[PDB]
């Protein structure tokens, strides 16, 4: 997904 | 957010202080109310993404309802991507996660805009939506 749960929204992913 | 200056002229401005005050104050007295959609939106005329994110960001201890938030974004990211065969935006792009400022306001102002803070709140606002729904 685009946002995970406990991941700021706007938050690049650490992935 | 994206503003016409006194010239005419569409130019970036940061998200102000007071906005996000104001937007604190909403989310604190209403929590999700039917009148909370439409002080957002209110509140985030001519946003970006990253000034959408920036007003999201605040919202503490209403943990479940920002999880849908999350849901619906990651479900209108999906299909956007989908109907957008694979530079032109992808949802992540639109969300903010995967995008720089420049990026956004580059896409804003083309010509025709490609409207990716429009695009986002759309997707905020059908969230709220189905939060408010579930509060009523």
């Amino acid at each position: 997904p685009v946002l995970f749960p406990g991941q700021p929204f706007g938050q690049p992913p650490l992935g | 957010p994206i503003v016409q200056n006194l010239q005419g002229q569409m130019v970036h401005q940061a998200i102000s202080p007071r906005t996000l005050n104001a937007w604190v104050k909403v989310v604190e007295e209403k929590a999700f109310s039917p009148e909370v959609i439409p002080m957002f939106s209110a509140l985030s005329e001519g946003a970006t993404p990253q000034d959408l994110n920036t007003m999201l960001n605040t919202v503490g201890g209403h943990q479940a309802a920002m999880q849908m938030l999350k849901e619906t974004i990651n479900e209108e990211a999906a299909e956007w991507d989908r109907l957008h065969p694979v530079r032109e935006p992808r949802g992540s792009d639109i969300a903010g996660t995967t995008s720089t400022l420049q990026e956004q306001i580059g896409w804003m102002t083309h010509n025709p805009p490609i409207p990716v803070g429009e695009i986002y709140k759309r997707w905020i606002i059908l969230g709220l939506n189905k939060i408010v729904r579930m509060y009523s």
